[PDB]
Parts: C-alpha cells; sequence; structure tokens
C-alpha cells in the first residue's frame, strides 16, 4: 500500500 | 488530504524552521540536543526512500525533499558550523537504547517483511521517541528558551494534528494503519507535560 502521508 | 493533515504538516515545517532560523542568526546551538535532530534526519532518511518508487504529488515530493535538506543542515549547524556552542556534556542521552530495540521492533513488527517497508516501519516507530534527548536535555540543564519552547510546541502538536487527520480518513475512506496511529499516541502522550507546562507557564509570560 502506497504511502500518501508523511 | 484534509485540513488536519495539511495544518498538522504546516506545523511541522513550523517547527523545523523555528529551529534552523534560531541556530542561524544566534550563530549558536545553545539548550539544543544535537542528539534528537540526528534521530529526525535518520526518521526522514529512512521514510522518503519512496521518492525513487512512488510519486504522490508535487506537494508530497516537496516536502519531503525540504523535510531531509532542513534536517540535514540542522544536523550540519549543530556538529560542524556551531560546534563551539554544542552543549555536548548536557546532550547524553543514550540513544543506543532507542535505535537497537526499534531496530528490532520494526524487523519484527510491520506490514511487510520487505526492505522498505521495513525501513518504512522504523521511520514510525522511531519518530516516536525522537524528541526525548531533547526533554531530557531540557530537565537535566536550566528550563529552556522560549524559541525553543515554540519549536516542541508546533513540533508536539504536528503528530496530534496527524491523529485527528486518522479518524477523519477512518470515517470518509474506511482507511486505517494501527502502526503508524499507536506510534502516533505514543509520539504525543511524550509531549504531555511539556503542553501542560507551555500553557500554564510559557503562554502566561513563566519559565
Ligand atoms: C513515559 C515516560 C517518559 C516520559 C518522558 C517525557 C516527559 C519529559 C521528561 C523527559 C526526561 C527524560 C527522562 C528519561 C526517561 C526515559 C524514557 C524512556 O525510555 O521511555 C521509553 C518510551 O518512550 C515510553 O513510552
Ligand atoms: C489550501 C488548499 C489545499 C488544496 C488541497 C487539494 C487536495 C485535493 C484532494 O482532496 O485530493 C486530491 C486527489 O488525488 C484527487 O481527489
Ligand atoms: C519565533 C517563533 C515564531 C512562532 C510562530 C510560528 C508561526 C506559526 C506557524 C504555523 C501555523 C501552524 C498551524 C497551527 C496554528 C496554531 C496557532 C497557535 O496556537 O499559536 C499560538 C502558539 O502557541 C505560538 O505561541
Ligand atoms: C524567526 C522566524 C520563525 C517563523 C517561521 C515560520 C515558518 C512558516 C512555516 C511554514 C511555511 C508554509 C506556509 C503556511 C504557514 C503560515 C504560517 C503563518 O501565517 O505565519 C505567519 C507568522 O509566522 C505568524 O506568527
Ligand atoms: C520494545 C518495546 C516493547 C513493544 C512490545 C509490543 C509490540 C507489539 C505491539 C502491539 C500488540 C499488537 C499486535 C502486534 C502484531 C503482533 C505480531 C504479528 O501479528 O505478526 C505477524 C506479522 O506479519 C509480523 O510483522
Ligand atoms: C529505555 C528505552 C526503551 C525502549 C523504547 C522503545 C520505543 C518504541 C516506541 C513505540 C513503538 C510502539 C508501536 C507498537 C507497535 C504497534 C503494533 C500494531 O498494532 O500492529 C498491528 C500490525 O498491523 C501488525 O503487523
Ligand atoms: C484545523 C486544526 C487547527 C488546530 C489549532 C489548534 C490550536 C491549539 C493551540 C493551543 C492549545 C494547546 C493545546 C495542547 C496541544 C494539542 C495536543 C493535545 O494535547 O491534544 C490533542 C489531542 O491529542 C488530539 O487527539
Ligand atoms: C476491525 C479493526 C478496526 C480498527 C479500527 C481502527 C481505527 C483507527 C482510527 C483512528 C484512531 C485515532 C486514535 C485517536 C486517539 C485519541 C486520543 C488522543 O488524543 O490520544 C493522544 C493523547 O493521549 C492525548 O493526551
Ligand atoms: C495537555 C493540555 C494542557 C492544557 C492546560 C490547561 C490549563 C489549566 C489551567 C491552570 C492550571 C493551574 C496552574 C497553576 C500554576
Amino acid at each position: 500500500a502506497e504511502k500518501d502521508e508523511l | 488530504m484534509n485540513i488536519f493533515r495539511l495544518t498538522g504538516d504546516l506545523s511541522h515545517l513550523a517547527a523545523i524552521i523555528i529551529l534552523l532560523l534560531k541556530i542561524w542568526k544566534s550563530r549558536s546551538c545553545a539548550g539544543i540536543s544535537g542528539k534528537s535532530q540526528l534521530l529526525f534526519a535518520l526518521v526522514f532518511t529512512t521514510r522518503y526512500l519512496d521518492l525513487f518508487t512512488s510519486f504522490i504529488s508535487l506537494y508530497n515530493t516537496s516536502m519531503k525533499l525540504i523535510y531531509i535538506a532542513c534536517s540535514y543542515a540542522t544536523v550540519y549547524l549543530i556538529y560542524m558550523k556551531f560546534k563551539a556552542t554544542y552543549d555536548g556534556n548536557h546532550d547524553t542521552f543514550r540513544v543506543e537504547f532507542l535505535i537497537v530495540p526499534v531496530g528490532g521492533l520494526s524487523f519484527l513488527v510491520n506490514h511487510d517483511f520487505s526492505p522498505l517497508e521495513i525501513l518504512w516501519t522504523f521511520s514510525i516507530y522511531l519518530e516516536s521517541v525522537a524528541i526525548l534527548p531533547q526533554l531530557f536535555m531540557i530537565s537535566k540543564t536550566g528550563e529552556a528558551e522560549t524559541i525553543t519552547t515554540h519549536y516542541l510546541f508546533f513540533l508536539g502538536l504536528y503528530r496530534a494534528l496527524y491523529l485527528v487527520n486518522w479518524i477523519w480518513r477512518y470515517y470518509f475512506e474506511g482507511f486505517f494503519d494501527l502502526i503508524a496511529v499507536v506510534a502516533g499516541v505514543v509520539q504525543t502522550v511524550l509531549y504531555c507535560d511539556f503542553f501542560y507546562l507551555y500553557v500554564t507557564k510559557v503562554l502566561k509570560g513563566k519559565k
């Protein structure tokens, strides 16, 4: 699952 | 993106700039834990390795590059440029008690046993305890300068806003990441005494 946060 | 994560990110960038400009203008890193800055630089280095595998947005790429640059520049100012004012004698937290167990835990408790995911997990657990050397230095030495407390306030508020962001995303998108959440709760709980003292003393012109 691609990380969309920092 | 939602307003809680955006404010959270802006609060984090604020803290990073407050500290960097404070050391730069004063030409001194007195009262600052170099150890905490090394841990934050290690967090961004292990978390943002995806910069080579993924593109989320221009904002996401730029923020990652800005965080890495500012964290490495802060480390440079403390350990190289303004090394004469680095209080090594009071920045004595043994960071091996954080790195070695967090390292062990990231390999053992993760969403996937793959190098990039393990390193991302390490960044999440390490960030939860990364400020401990700074809070430890403050407790050892005499208090904290006002600009240093503002840095700690915006840094602590950032991950607290991420918790609100996760409630929002769970409700509206059905998305949840228990590793990020638990570690985020740990990250925020460690600021409890600082928050109480910042509101009751610092915001009232005391300490
Ligand atoms: C939860 C207990 C820790 C509260 C600290 C925040 C309060 C500010 C004081 C810092 C002085 C630091 C003294 C050194 C204490 C070591 C703490 C430690 O190893 O904590 C492991 C983990 O973070 C546990 O959740
Ligand atoms: C030299 C120190 C300058 C310190 C000022 C930095 C500018 C604020 C930056 C970003 C807003 C981040 C979003 C969060 C908004 C919260 C506003 C707030 O509570 O501000 C009072 C704070 O405690 C302050 O004293
Ligand atoms: C000595 C200087 C210390 C201050 C360093 C501030 C860092 C600004 C943070 C992020 C830029 C992203 C833009 C969004 C944040 C806007 C915050 C704002 O309105 O700041 C005005 C002022 O700082 C209210 O005191
Ligand atoms: C060193 C500090 C002490 C920390 C000690 C607590 C660590 C576990 C945390 C919470 C329990 C929630 C369950 C966590 C997952 C358990 C293992 C599991 O299910 O592992 C399969 C997975 O594939 C393997 O990554
Ligand atoms: C003296 C120094 C003491 C050492 C200080 C170590 C600090 C570690 C802190 C926080 C990480 C806590 C995160 C716990 C992991 C949550 C696990 C979980 O919920 O896992 C579900 C997952 O989906 C299953 O793979
Ligand atoms: C859009 C969001 C904008 C938010 C602007 C907020 C300004 C708060 C400022 C000062 C009071 C300090 C309060 C203590 C710091 C907050 C963190 C906290 O203690 O609790 C939050 C809780 O954990 C969450 O789940
Ligand atoms: C079937 C499995 C279902 C799993 C469902 C998972 C849902 C995860 C979403 C949000 C949690 C957000 C946590 C918010 C914690 C709020 C308390 C808080 O603010 O804690 C910080 C500190 O204690 C303040 O002093």
